């Protein structure tokens, strides 16, 4: 690692991001917000994704 | 720390025939009267 060096030399700081769905009760959600929850109505329902 | 016991009887491992236990839940979703394979 030295900034004398050209491109394909440089340092790369990379993050992997993994997370798996559908087998445990999440905790983790991306920002939105909660409407009212009607009971007897034909509604397009989103329970945790 | 560590103490090494001593004065134990020296008995061979035995063996009993385990029936049908040990069914565990593979899976968090709720599942009425379907027979899940
Ligand atoms: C309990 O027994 C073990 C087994 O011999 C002892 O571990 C030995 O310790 C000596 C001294 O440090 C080593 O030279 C041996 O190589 C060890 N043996 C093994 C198999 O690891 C242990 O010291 C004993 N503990 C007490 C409190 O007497």
């Amino acid at each position: 690692f030295q900034p004398t060096n050209g491109v394909g030399y440089q340092p790369y700081r990379v993050v992997v991001l993994s997370f798996e769905l559908l087998h445990a009760p999440a905790t983790v959600c991306g920002p939105k917000k909660s409407t009212n929850l009607v009971k007897n109505k034909c509604v397009n329902f989103n329970f945790n994704g | 720390q560590c103490v090494n016991l001593t004065t134990r009887t020296q008995l061979p491992p035995a063996y009993t025939n385990s029936f049908t236990r040990g069914v565990y839940y593979p899976d968090k979703v709720f599942r009425s009267s379907v027979l899940h394979s």
